[PDB]
């Protein structure tokens, strides 16, 4: 049996400007099988209220999911996505890079 | 609309 | 232009953790419009796009009953395929199925699809003739023989040439202000110096629908396929998509590079360069 590790992208819905309400996105794709744990972190602490899309898959059969929550960026606050999957020895952190 | 439920594999 | 309707089924066993989960989602083009999840407190086909909400109770009840029947059929099917591969009762496995139709600008059937996978590898597919099967191995040949005996191909073709095309036409009309609207990408080029010798030019495409797009970098008019980093197209959360293409260029050669953007929302394709 063959497994595929998730690709992870962390980004905002709209271009990020401090003080303006936006959406923070963690998009996980390319993975198999389908069980996956995804959390959005604000300065290292899990965000409640995080939603996600309905499970679907691409032409190559790998799964993709969008996790998202409304947020308001500032210059202090650090945001990140943490992903756990059977293919990962430990959870992967991906930090929101803004550029 | 979904396709009618078909035969098991 | 052209349009597609697709249903995506995922059935996943989980021994020791209850009966296999069955999930179905329906799309028109890149717009999800329904979902069903056998793990819901009260499973039903539920709306996921505003233009499907107007469908009547007979629609929702039919799509719900079929999905509930499919939950049992896919549990039985996961048991069958476990036997076909002489697999243990302790492992978790996945059947995936995607089926649907493509139609042209005039709503005429372009082609039908019905493909199935087992643990992420091709298992059985209905051929483009909507009449014959391609089985990936001797296990899928067992499914093929069951399905020939039940004349499944005739029933799948009847759906693909009939209900699939007719309901896709209905959805396209009911959702025409979004489904038949192409939103072009908002584009720009950023410049990120790497060192004194090199910098990254990144070509951005934002807010576009549908997802299909082509972003390419040219150096002196020659495509940089080998050297271009393409990120996977990603959903923004508001129905639109995002993508970028990046290339590492020698410092002072930036004006030799052009980004080219093709998308059906654009009158004409776009040529972009870094504007310092
Ligand atoms: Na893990």
């Amino acid at each position: 049996m063959i497994q595929r590790t998730p690709k992870i992208q962390v980004y905002s819905r709209h271009p990020a400007e401090n003080g303006k309400s936006n959406f923070l996105n963690c998009y996980v794709s390319g993975f198999h099988p389908s069980d996956i744990e995804v959390d959005l972190l604000k300065n290292g602490e899990r965000i409640e209220k995080v939603e996600h899309s309905d499970l679907s898959f691409s032409k190559d059969w790998s799964f993709y999911l969008l996790y998202y929550t409304e947020f308001t960026p500032t210059e202090k606050d650090e945001y990140a996505c943490r992903v756990n999957h059977v293919t990962l020895s430990q959870p992967k952190i991906v930090k929101w890079d803004r550029d | 609309t979904v396709r009618a439920s078909g035969h098991s594999y | 232009g052209s349009h597609s309707m697709r249903y995506f089924y995922t059935a996943m066993s989980r021994p020791g953790r209850g009966e296999p989960r069955f999930i179905a989602v329906g799309y028109v083009d890149d717009t999800q419009f329904v979902r069903f999840d056998s793990d819901a407190a009260s499973p039903r086909m539920a709306p996921r796009a505003p233009w499907i909400e107007q469908e009547g109770p007979e629609y929702w009840d039919r799509n719900t009953q079929i999905s509930k029947t499919n939950t049992q059929t896919y549990r039985e099917s996961l048991r069958n395929l476990r036997g076909y591969y002489n697999q243990s009762e302790a492992g978790s496995h996945i059947i995936q199925r995607m089926y649907g139709c493509d139609v042209g600008p005039d709503g005429r059937l372009l082609r039908g699809y019905d493909q199935s996978a087992y643990d992420g590898k091709d298992y059985i597919a209905l051929n483009e003739d909507l009449s014959s099967w391609t089985a990936a191995d001797t296990a899928a040949q067992i499914t093929q023989r069951k399905w020939e005996a039940a004349r499944e191909a005739e029933q799948l073709r009847a759906y693909l040439e009939g209900l699939c095309v007719e309901w896709l036409r209905r959805y396209l009309e009911n959702g025409k202000e979004t489904l038949q609207r192409a939103d072009p990408p908002k584009t720009h080029v950023t410049h990120h110096p790497i060192s004194d010798h090199e910098a990254t030019l990144r070509c951005w495409a934002l807010g576009f629908y549908p997802a299909e797009i082509t972003l390419t970098w040219q150096r002196d008019g020659e495509d940089q396929t080998q050297d271009t980093e393409l990120v996977e197209t990603r959903p923004a959360g508001d129905r639109t998509f995002q993508k970028w293409a990046a290339v590492v260029v020698p410092s002072g050669e930036e004006q030799r590079y052009t980004c080219h953007v093709q998308h059906e929302g654009l009158p004409k394709p776009l040529t972009l360069r870094w504007e310092p």
